């Protein structure tokens, strides 16, 4: 159906922090304990109503390529926003955010929006990354911050809606126009379309 | 905590290995794909401009100088090895079946031009252009038309459509004779449509030439303009897309990971696994490019010179085309091999606004390789920068059935990827024992 804007979002962060579960909670409203999938999530499409506008989101997941840090230029192509995730119970995953920010600086556009998410906030006894420390770091890297739980749903919908709003409100008029339904055709060919011998 | 056992280990992330990795993972095989390099693509990677200077120049220029002349490094995705995609070729068939179209967008190439006595002419892409083209005279076009009508009405199962010809018994020269085509038309068909790099095909069974000519016609018919497609952001998007497909279906990837040692089964010469800084991994077979097993490969005897040129203007006499192929038939220069030029620009997101990339290549036949390319350099007008390299083509000494070491061929001098997908299908047959059968991904 119709939409006002179409945005491309990415999830990134260390293996095991809950990126795939966050996407599945937002897209399918489901959560599987001890999640393990033979076939990894590719991307999900969700249309949301945002402050009076219909926003279609194509949200990409890593397919496990972050395990040994093997994600390069292709994943970042055409991205409008990137959600960087860490696990509040894993200090190294928070330390890893610095490296992911360097990757984003290298491959994504300088105007890409970023959001920091500290996941697994339901594990209150095992938290090691303090909210204030993560908030200070997010402020220092120009990005909003939310702690989430794909397991119990805490802030999951709000994390994705926050990123959709960041993009919609920050884009220049020219960049926002490029995401409208009228400008969906970029002049590329459809390999599945019927021939024009 | 890294699994030690796999069904298949793949070394090198060139496009041939990445397509095989994706297909084997889709088949349900547990694949480990390792590259000693810090990026995807192998020898046919697309690189940034700073990477291009590091690889081909003695004293790379500063970032300040590079950006004032060429803009942001991120706007550049320069192919090391030029290739277009036939619009109806096997790679498009694999892309649609695997949905790797989700990770790579494609735009048409504006046209293909053929060189004749110092000038270039656009090869027709529709009937109006065919009527206008001065490449053939009026009576020869009528004969050419009958020949193309036979290419399209020919049905293998219906002898009444063969017009007395047999694609396996008759040579292509005999096919040309039946239609009364002269030498200039044979050159046009052989070099501009079948894309043979010399005239050896004239004395060989017609079948392969017929298939190549039909592929060209079907490819032009898909979207018009030319028989080619080219990926947005460069050829490097292709191995990355197939690597993502493999990862989605269970594949494991390691980059910047040298192979400390290849392990073999005691006294048998058969592959057993690899030792790396992350541990030792085992599998009953390995798929790899020639750089991982140089002793198991041999030179084909051909060396290819590739000159990557940056222009600050469109190529002359191309109607300001945003992309094109130029074919220089070897008969026009007294050569043994054709010279090709592959041109793309900011319309395909491979360079900054205003620049064009023109990559010239040919098989070397003299002591002064740079001089062999002069006729092609002259077609480009002023050249801002040239990055030159020469590569030797290798092939496996054996097919891998005896040592379980299945090697790919070096990327060749052909202007498009059909020979690479032929290598993928052959390697797949050698590895699995049966031909590749594509399934439509859901
Ligand atoms: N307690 C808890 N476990 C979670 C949460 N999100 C994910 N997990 C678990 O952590 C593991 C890794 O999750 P996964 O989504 O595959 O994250 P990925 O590697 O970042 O994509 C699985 O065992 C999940 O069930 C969460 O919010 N809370
Ligand atoms: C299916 C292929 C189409 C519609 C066009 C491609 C044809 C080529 C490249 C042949 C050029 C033929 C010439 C110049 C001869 C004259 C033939 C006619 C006017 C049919
Ligand atoms: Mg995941």
């Amino acid at each position: 159906s119709e939409y006002d804007y179409l945005f491309k979002l990415l999830l990134i962060g260390n293996s095991g922090v809950g990126k795939s579960c966050l996407l599945l909670r937002f897209s399918d409203d489901t959560y599987t304990n001890d999640y393990i999938s033979t076939i990894g999530v590719d991307f999900k499409i969700k249309t949301v109503e945002l402050d009076g506008k219909t926003v279609k989101l194509q949200i990409w997941d890593t397919a496990g390529q972050e395990r040994f840090r093997t994600i390069t230029s292709s994943y970042y192509r055409g991205s409008h926003g990137i959600i960087i995730v860490y696990d509040v119970t894993d200090q190294e995953s928070f330390n890893g955010v610095k490296m992911w920010l360097q990757e984003i600086d290298r491959y994504a556009t300088s105007t890409v929006l970023k959001l920091l998410v500290g996941n697994k906030c339901d594990l209150k006894d095992k938290r090691v990354v303090e909210y204030d420390v993560a908030k200070e770091f997010a402020d220092a890297n120009k990005m909003p911050f939310l702690e989430t739980s794909a397991l119990d749903s805490t802030n999951v919908e709000d994390a994705f809606l926050t990123m959709a709003r960041q993009i919609k409100e920050s884009m220049s008029q020219q960049n926002l126009n490029e995401t409208t339904q009228k400008k969906e055709d970029k002049g590329n060919v459809n390999l599945k379309g019927q021939s024009l011998c | 905590t890294i699994d030690t056992d796999y069904d298949v280990i793949v070394l090198g992330t060139g496009i041939t290995e990445c397509i095989l990795s994706g297909l084997l993972s889709v088949d349900g095989k547990k694949v480990l794909h390792i590259d000693k390099q810090d990026h995807y693509g192998g020898e046919a990677a697309s690189v940034t401009l700073s990477q291009l200077y590091e690889k081909f120049k003695q004293n790379p220029i500063s970032k300040e100088e590079r950006e004032s002349k060429f803009g942001k490094d991120r706007d550049w995705n320069v192919d090391l090895i030029p290739k277009f995609l036939m619009a109806n070729g096997e790679l498009t068939n694999i892309l649609i079946h695997t949905d790797v179209t989700r990770y790579v967008d494609f735009k048409q190439v504006s046209g293909s031009y053929v060189f004749k006595q110092g000038k270039i002419y656009k090869v027709p892409a529709n009937e109006i252009e065919a009527i206008s083209s001065p490449l053939m005279g009026i009576f020869e076009k009528r004969r050419m038309k009958k020949f193309l009508e036979w290419i399209s009405s020919y049905k293998e199962d219906d002898l009444s459509t063969h017009q007395g010809l047999d694609l396996d018994k008759n040579t292509m020269d005999e096919v040309y004779y039946k239609f009364g085509l002269g030498n200039s038309t044979k050159e046009f068909i052989g070099h501009a449509m079948a894309l043979w790099t010399n005239d050896d095909y004239l004395q060989q069974p017609a079948r392969p030439s017929f298939e190549r000519i039909l592929l060209y016609c079907q490819s032009v018919a898909r979207y018009g303009k030319s028989p080619y497609l080219y990926p947005m952001y460069g050829l490097g998007e292709l191995p990355q897309g197939f690597a993502r497909l493999s990862a989605i279906y269970g594949g494991t990837y390691m980059l910047d990971t040298p192979i400390d040692e290849v392990l073999y089964k005691k006294d048998t010469g058969k592959f057993e696994g690899v030792k790396t800084k992350l541990g030792t991994f085992k599998a009953p077979l390995v798929i790899a490019d020639p750089t991982y097993f140089p002793e198991k490969c041999k030179s084909t005897g051909q060396r290819v010179i590739r000159a990557i040129c940056i222009l600050n203007h469109p190529v002359p006499n191309t109607s300001n085309a945003d992309s094109l192929q130029i074919i220089i038939p070897q008969s026009q220069l007294g050569r043994k091999s054709d010279i090709y030029v592959a041109i793309v620009s900011d319309a395909h997101n491979v360079c900054s606004k205003g620049h064009y990339l023109a990559i010239i290549s040919t098989i070397i036949e003299t002591d002064k390789p740079h001089i062999e390319l002069e006729p092609a350099f002259k077609l480009l007008g002023p050249i801002e920068e040239k990055f030159m390299g020469i590569a030797e083509l290798f092939e496996p000494r054996e097919d891998g059935s005896k040592d379980n070491i299945y090697l790919s061929r070096s990327y060749d001098a052909s202007s498009h990827f059909e020979s690479m997908t032929d290598d993928v299908k052959d390697i797949y047959f050698r590895v699995t024992g049966h031909p590749l059968v594509l399934k439509q991904r859901q």
